[PDB]
């Protein structure tokens, strides 16, 4: 089992658009009644669902939120009534220092709604969260949740898809500081999915509905083999090991109107796909540390075997010379169209992510010389006297870019 | 007039096993159950086991009562066929290795256990290994999970330290991906094609003889030997959960040493199995 | 021993041409396959040569290969002509011969007549052409390994070895020259 | 195994027709369906073709053009749904040089797409280049793909139909630098069909679609071999071994009106219409050097043993005096009515063609002396500095002609 927090604008769609595909996936109806050609399934469903004495299946979801209006509109879609109203909270009334003292405020109910879930699974196993690091909602309201969480449960996993601000476009002015605080709280605290709407978007060309779509459509092939249990990887515990900040793709990531080119797709030209920087969807001999790829549909060892060699005398990929992949195969759900023959999705731990970071310091380090936009901090109790927060944070961030 | 009454029998025997016996479910539950192909059962049978760890977990009242509860959190099965699992051992342990002697055994009726030999006890065979391997990953696990709870404490020290976890956990994940290539898959596409009355003892005593692919024959022990050797190493890893790291650095060279030495003494032994050929393939890529 | 020399192809028979197909008739076929593989085999071994010697394009004697390349080339390429003009002419009559005659002790006489015909035709049974050619076929290994064994010119007492078949082969192609002057008729006009 | 790189409208057009044909050959439905009458069919499709989970077949063929209106009219045919449109490759957006700066430019999609077809197939062969040397696009990029082509697979043949510009007509103004510098590439990279608008149309007399059409004949009855296995010459380097710059010549080039002439044709008619300059579709007692004749119908090995024995005795040929021809026989597709009793197709190396050369230099030098139309060439980064490219063809070319 496992729960999921979303926070701000862009975790309550980024949730909304996950379960929208869970449902798609297990047959579930909107309201939260099972279609009758499903009542015979054999997909586990508690891993995300949990069901209702009234026979329909409840998320093990919580919405967090500053504002009301993302919310508000959730419940006026057709999905509205599945949700658990009891769980849901909003905020009675864009800053990292306002969204902790928040947390601060509202500790209690926060945490009574998550223990309320926790207490109701038997085999949980991590939490989920889903969230933007710029805005004020999300960075902060999540730096405390997490830091509460760890200190709370020090014997669960903690896995977050913390969306990155785009840098070519000059959103959020006060994003370095935000950005900054988050990254010291999830090496601090976080134990293990980066996401850009720079690199999302580009291949995405190459509204939020289709982006977010395409991000759930990631997370829900993460979590593909857990939901379909098999013979090996049957727990995400297994996941974690087997590759420990990671960078994502996913093959298949064709539009409703692009399934004309049915090209013959075998698993050695995805597995290679996985490979391309194009593919991965964020943006110094620099190399890899990991790479996992999960493949559905009809899939031959004998062609995995055959793929993993060719690639590997074609030495398309570098190595940390200091240390010693994975191709982990699951099923489709037996409801959406196979329009894919065989598909893929990788997830990778590679050096050249730090570059990322270097970018937010660099941005910082523009930004602390001159003291710009420090007014608002200076209101909240947290930077009322001083700043140490930022200067801890910035060189526990440098210190992970020398460990890198 | 006699083969033209032979053929009729020997069809209408066959196929009364399968439309009205149900031959084909008995085989693809059994593997449900015993090489442990569905998840959530193993990965809840051996969970329980290994949480306790002499006169404890011996009688049975703990361990012919774990299975009751083990089939609950399977999710696939609690049917007539999902009973007779008979959770019994075959030895008493007095008191860090890697055994834990332990059988399953299924259990049939009389139209039934004409076909499936009672020596076809060569799945209790396979099993004492198949979950040998789950108490590596569980384990493992632990360390992987026990250190979680150290993290501030960033030094070379300890990044250093949870590299070596990383490099003997690859070795366990690819040893194990191996296995659930061949005992289960490929020779399951085998005996599932071949089927469709003599022959269904023949054709199971060669389904089965899954016991040549998955090293356990003594024509290939000795590159089973030095799995153990292997195993072995990993349990020392988890009793030191940096009051004595270099007594753990002592440890991963010897493991450095001993998988260094597997892929030589395998080689050698291709001159000599096309089962084996794809071993090589699996335990090196891109290195030597 | 070459492994190739002992290669074979079996073949289990059904039950109703258990009598068309003994073990005498099924091993004659035996001996065509070996001989026929291995033309196809220095066919196939020579060809690849020229793939590199085209291929090898960027020695006032290196130009002495493909002067006798070709040499070798057809008399090797016209032999292994003759064979699809024996084979389906031969093979076009013992069908013809079955759906002629209703009668069965016919196709027990026309298949062993065709089997007897290749035996014959393709000089097999001829022993001097069947020992002459037979040093023309190794012949070729020897030189299409000395292209392939290096990547340089002919310096390093290859050269040395490269007159010493020129001084062989010419004197056997003459020497095949001599043999055929009832069948080679077929042969030697390609040639020719 | 095979691709085939077409570049150009020339190319492009080329491209069309020539699959247009095999489709036609190989019963195969426009849409990529299999008729039912060839369901159980001999034929060998991996050559040019693969299948896909679908049933439907996709050819091992990739689009490239400087311009999007061909291909775009191209999508608009009936047989628009067959190709790929992965691999189909448009510039987003008439010289040599501009042609080879955009081939540095846009190196990493053109591999992408051609690694991608490569890796789908065991056992390819080599390469099949279609294009046009005079025009900007189809010299340029062609030379660009040559140079990188060679350099990345140096294991692999290199086939090309070359579409010579016309001469007795005066089309491309520049025609002389982009002739030139193809034909040092050509040299210098290419394994081994020359083409000339001029004969061609000559013997079309006595639009581009049927000019493409007769040519697309051509390359389908040069490769028909390979398509239908036989006994011998089963592959495409048996072909250029034993010849081994063409030219080609069909006797059967009749239209489908031109059927009312049922002439009794015996093959030895036929292996002599093929020896005639007239049929030779391109326009110093200049010789031969190597002949072939392939021959599509019922053929007796005795009509072509005294068909060869006469016109050995008739010497109706020239051959050189320092060295010491090959008629081989295939199987008519089972498909296309046998209008013809037996046909002929004939592939030749002979001295004559240097000439060719000796024209376009002769051009190249009577613009060289005078400096005409090099301002653009200046443009390019290539030809920013010097023109030495330009001294280093001529004297390839130049040794090329001595040699011959």
């Amino acid at each position: 089992e496992i729960i999921t927090l979303q926070l701000g604008q862009c975790g309550n769609q980024i949730g909304f658009e996950f379960w929208k595909q869970l449902c798609a996936e297990h047959g579930i109806s909107p309201e939260g009644i099972v279609e009758e050609f499903a009542t015979e399934g054999t997909d586990r469903k508690d891993v995300f669902f949990y069901q209702a004495d009234d026979e329909h299946y409840i998320p093990r979801a919580v919405l967090l939120d500053l504002e009301p209006r993302v919310i508000h509109s959730i419940l006026n879609s057709p999905y509205a009534k599945l949700y658990n109203p009891e769980n849901i909270y909003l905020s009675e009334h864009n800053n990292w220092a306002s969204g902790f003292s928040q947390g601060e405020k509202i500790h209690e109910d926060i945490f009574d709604i998550i223990d309320r879930e926790a207490d109701g699974s038997d085999s949980l196993e991590g939490f989920v969260l889903c969230h933007s690091i710029a805005g004020g909602t999300g960075s902060g309201l999540g730096s405390y949740l997490l830091e509460r969480l760890n200190d709370r449960y020090p014997k669960k996993l903690v896995q977050t898809y913390s969306v990155f601000p785009n840098q070519d476009e000059m959103d959020v002015v006060v994003q370095p500081y935000n950005s900054l605080l988050t990254l010291k709280r999830l090496t601090q605290n976080a134990d293990c999915v980066v996401l850009d709407n720079t690199a999302l978007n580009r291949i995405a060309t190459d509204s939020f509905s289709q982006i977010n779509q395409l991000v759930s459509t990631i997370m829900s092939a993460s979590t593909t083999t857990l939901r379909y249990p098999g013979y090996m990887n049957n727990d995400l515990i297994g996941l974690i090991a087997s590759l420990i900040f990671l960078m994502t793709g996913y093959t298949p990531l064709t539009t409703d109107q692009s399934v004309a080119s049915v090209r013959k797709t075998t698993v050695l030209d995805v597995m290679r796909r996985l490979l391309q920087p194009k593919n991965v969807m964020v943006s110094t001999n620099h190399c890899y540390i990991a790479i996992l790829n999960i493949i559905q549909g009809e899939v031959d060892p004998t062609q995995v075997h055959k793929s993993l060699q060719r690639i590997r005398e074609r030495k398309l990929a570098n190595f940390i010379p200091w240390g010693p992949i994975q191709v982990a195969l699951s099923r489709k759900s037996p409801y959406l169209p196979s329009a894919h023959r065989v598909s893929g999705l990788m997830m990778a731990n590679h050096t050249s992510i730090s570059s990322l970071f270097e970018r937010t310091c660099r941005q910082y380090d523009k930004l602390r010389k001159r003291e710009a936009f420090l007014e608002q901090f200076r209101k909240e109790d947290m930077f009322k006297d001083n700043f140490d927060e930022m200067d801890t944070s910035r060189e526990i961030v440098q210190q992970l870019i020398d460990e890198y | 007039p006699l083969a033209a009454h032979i053929s009729l029998v020997n069809k209408a025997a066959v196929d009364y096993f399968f439309v009205e016996l149900h031959l084909e479910a008995h085989y693809e539950a059994l593997r449900h159950f015993l090489l442990m192909e569905d998840g959530e059962f193993a990965q809840s049978l051996s969970d329980l086991l290994f949480e306790k760890l002499p006169g404890e977990l011996l009688n049975p009242l703990v361990l012919n009562s774990v299975l009751s509860k083990a089939l609950q959190c399977s999710l696939h099965g609690d049917t007539p066929h999902a009973s007779n699992l008979s959770l019994a051992l075959k030895y008493l342990p007095e008191v860090p290795d890697v055994l834990s002697c332990l059988e399953l055994r299924y259990k049939v009726d009389w139209p039934l256990n004409i076909v499936i030999t009672e020596g076809c006890s060569k799945y209790s065979g396979v099993f004492s290994f198949l979950l040998q391997l789950k108490l590596m990953m569980w384990a493992l696990k632990d360390v992987c999970f026990h250190l979680k709870r150290t993290a501030m404490a960033g030094s070379v020290q300890f990044r250093q330290l949870q590299l070596f976890k990383h490099e003997m956990q690859h070795f366990v994940k690819v040893i194990q991906g191996y296995i659930a290539n061949q005992i289960l898959h490929v020779t399951w596409c085998e005996f599932r094609a071949r089927l469709a009355l003599e022959e269904i003892q023949r054709a199971h005593a060669e389904y089965l003889h899954a016991v040549f692919r998955g090293l356990l024959t003594e024509k290939a022990a000795p590159v089973m030997n030095v799995i153990h050797s292997i195993f072995s190493l990993v349990l020392k890893f988890r009793s030191q959960l940096h009051p004595n790291f270099a007594l753990m650095q002592q440890s991963y060279n010897t493991f450095k040493y001993y998988s260094h030495f597997l892929f030589k003494v395998v080689t050698k032994l291709v001159n000599r199995q096309p089962h084996l050929e794809d071993f090589l393939l699996r335990i090196n890529f891109n290195n030597y | 021993a070459s492994g190739w020399a002992a290669l074979g192809l079996s073949y289990k028979v059904q039950w109703p041409l258990h009598i068309l197909f003994t073990p005498a008739v099924l091993e004659k076929y035996n001996v065509v396959f070996k001989y026929l593989l291995s033309v196809r085999r220095v066919q196939a071994e020579l060809q690849h040569c020229w793939a590199l010697q085209m291929q090898r394009k960027h020695q006032t004697d290196a130009i002495k290969w493909r002067l006798r390349n070709h040499m070798a080339f057809l008399v090797d390429n016209l032999q292994y002509y003759l064979q699809v003009d024996v084979l389906e002419s031969q093979f076009s009559q013992l069908l013809h011969q079955i759906n002629s005659t209703r009668d069965f002790e016919s196709i027990r006489l026309a298949h062993d007549h065709f089997l007897s015909n290749l035996l014959a035709q393709s000089f097999i049974l001829l022993k001097p052409v069947f020992h002459c050619l037979n040093e023309i076929l190794d012949l070729c290994h020897s030189f299409c390994s000395l292209v392939s064994q290096n990547l340089g010119p002919l310096d390093e007492r290859g050269a040395a070895q490269l007159s010493i078949l020129v001084k062989g082969f010419s004197r056997q192609s003459s020497l095949l020259f001599k043999i055929l002057s009832n069948s080679d008729l077929a042969q030697l006009l390609l040639r020719l």
